[PDB]
């Protein structure tokens, strides 16, 4: 039961690194969204000259 | 009349008569590029073709395709 | 026209495709033939039943080895217990070459495709049988005459099929200049399922028998003490995850096969287990006294 | 076109799902796939003159704007990959001729000044004849999906018009062929009222009677 337990904490130590590491992937991602706001309102203009 | 039905086709058929549009192109682009001794490609570019001039009856597909049908 | 032959996909039961793997792999390298017997319905269904092998020659597959005097003899005998049917073909095995016929597979078919126009050649691979998928292809020889005409089309209209391979080469060439290669599906009725999916007496007799508690002392020993190094190289690892490039970092500071990936698994399979090892353990504990 | 159910009265057609669900058995075998024709539909508004029941030619507004529509296409081009052939091939030669060239500049330009450059005294000022700025921006139409246009065309009745552009139909207030009660907004064959049966417009007679 307490090797079930070490395991059970082991498998969670693993976990809350991917929870911080998909957090940074969302922190990242952030800026590529303000950007494409300001960039998207070119494209729009364009495409309904064409 | 109106009820059988027949009427309402005869109004559609005079439609899809006058105002189609088709590609004679696609025709012989179809024959050059896709054989008809190769069995395959002729179910492909018959059924392609039939789907092209549906809703009046055309005798285009044979004329443009005459030697290669027999194939 | 003439007559006109479409697609077929060659159904072998559950009983034949034993039989077959049985014959080739005990006389193996030796070559290996048999006859089909089966019965032929429908214009997309070639039902081989059964398959019994013929007497091994030293002169391998031929035209001359098949032996049609004991063929006489083994129709008879299948005959007074009511297994007899109609002979749709023949089956031999090569060993560490593909599914292909041979020139003188050829000559051997020619014979049996004369006397039933719908005659298959099974070729069984052995040494190839050695994956978890049993590789084995069958074949139909297309007339001289259609070759000229390019009727090898002809055969592969009316469905989008499969058109499965599992080896080229040498049965590609093969193709072009003779045969036409049908695609193969299992038969089986709902009893045979049962018996193929029933392999034990441990239905029953394996959640309350168990391993020694020295084994599971063992595994328990083993697991804690390896975590403790993919632990230390999760460790070194996780100084980094920091720098430019994920796909740089795993390779400078081996981030390879994913030491995070490595933990959880080793973690997850004898967690898992000793579940298992208790929920065992107290449950006879409980019920037996 | 295809259609799934109708936009009047919100239920399926029988044709339609019989038509898709057959097709699918294509791949099972290629000669059954002739179903597809069941699930196809002409689309077309069909006004009825009720008099003698064939098809009037008159002239109905479609609020839209006038080219957001055409029927496609016809492509060809091969000659291209001739043409880009013996373009690449001067520009290289002109490199290895360049050696030539330079004396060749000399002696051309003074000639050119002091008469003309062919028939033509411009196009030698400068570079061109202009040096100013040729961007342009916000130029063409601004349309690219019909949205709504105010600006309106006229449309013959029975011709092709799509399901997506067949709800801006509007009938002429100036013109006598006007429906019953007022348009169900949909295609489909709509009967028309005749005000006048004193003055004739040029007709279309049904065609399976023109077959015979």
């Amino acid at each position: 039961i307490n090797i079930s337990n070490n395991l059970q904490k082991a498998l969670t130590v693993k976990t809350n690194d991917e929870l911080m590491v998909i957090y940074i992937s969302n922190l990242v991602r952030s800026i590529i969204a303000f950007d494409d706001l300001i960039e998207n309102k070119i494209q729009n203009k364009k495409i309904q000259e064409q | 009349n109106i009820l059988s039905g027949l009427p309402t086709c005869d109004y559609y058929n005079t439609f899809l008569l006058n105002n189609k549009n088709i590609d004679i192109g696609l025709l012989n682009k179809s024959k050059s590029s896709l054989d008809g001794k190769f069995s395959l490609f002729h179910t492909a570019v018959s059924v392609a073709n039939g789907f092209m001039h549906a809703g009046t009856t055309d005798n285009s597909f044979i004329k443009a395709n005459l030697p290669w049908l027999g194939k | 026209t003439g007559r006109d032959d479409t697609k077929e996909t060659v159904y072998i039961s559950s009983i034949a495709l034993l039989k077959m793997l049985k014959h080739g792999r005990a006389g193996v390298p030796m070559e290996v033939m048999g006859l089909m017997l089966g019965e032929f319905v429908d214009d997309y269904t070639v039902n081989v039943v059964d398959v019994f092998a013929m007497p091994q020659s030293g002169t391998g597959v031929s035209v001359e080895a098949v032996d049609d005097v004991f063929q006489a003899k083994m129709m008879d005998m299948l005959k007074q217990t009511g297994r007899d049917q109609m002979v749709v073909g023949w089956y031999h095995s090569h060993p560490g070459f593909g599914c292909w016929l041979s020139s003188v597979d050829v000559n051997t078919q020619k014979s049996f495709e004369q006397l039933n126009s719908r005659a298959v050649a099974v070729v069984v691979d052995p040494i190839q049988s050695v994956k978890g998928k049993v590789v084995i292809d069958a074949f139909r020889l297309i007339d001289t005459g259609a070759l000229i005409n390019n009727l090898e089309p002809r055969q592969t209209t009316s469905n989008t099929g499969l058109l499965n391979k599992a080896n080229i080469q040498a049965l590609i060439h093969g193709l072009n200049r003779h045969y036409y290669s049908l695609n193969i599906d299992y038969h089986k009725t709902a009893k045979e399922t049962k018996m193929l999916m029933n392999l034990h007496k441990e239905q029953w007799q394996s959640g309350l028998k168990m391993y020694d508690y020295e084994e599971k002392e063992e595994s328990n020993l083993a697991a804690t003490k390896s975590m403790v190094k993919i632990a230390e190289q999760y460790s070194k690892r996780i100084e980094e995850e920091k720098e430019l490039t994920e796909e740089e970092l795993k390779t400078r500071y081996v981030g390879r096969q994913d030491p995070k990936k490595h933990l959880s698994e080793t973690a997850d399979e004898t967690l898992e287990n000793n579940i298992v090892s208790v929920l065992t353990a107290g449950v006879n504990s409980v019920a037996i006294k | 076109t295809i259609q799934l159910e109708n936009a009047d009265t919100g239920t399926l057609d029988t044709k339609s799902v019989v038509g898709l669900v057959m097709f699918s058995q294509f791949w099972y075998w290629f000669p059954l796939a002739h179903f597809l024709s069941l699930s196809f539909t002409p689309t077309t508004v069909i006004g009825i003159r009720g008099s003698d029941q064939a098809i009037p030619k008159f002239q109905m507004n479609c609020y839209a704007k006038e080219d957001a529509f055409s029927y496609p296409r016809m492509y060809e081009e091969a000659s291209g990959k001739e043409v880009e052939k013996v373009a690449t091939a001067v520009l290289s030669t002109t490199a290895r001729a360049k050696a030539r060239a330079k004396k060749t500049k000399k002696e051309k330009g003074p000639n050119e000044e002091e008469k003309k450059k062919e028939h033509e005294e411009k196009e030698k000022e400068r570079e061109t004849n202009k040096k100013g700025i040729k961007e342009t921006k916000e130029n063409d139409e601004e349309f690219y999906k019909n949205k709504y246009s105010s600006k309106p065309y006229k449309v013959d009745n029975m011709t092709r018009i799509l399901p997506q552009q067949s709800r801006y139909i509007s009938f002429i207030k100036d013109d006598r062929f006007v429906p019953v009660r007022k348009f169900k907004g949909n295609n489909g064959v709509v009967v028309l009222r005749d005000r006048e049966p004193k003055e004739p417009v040029a007709l279309i007679e049904t065609v399976r009677q023109m077959k015979d």
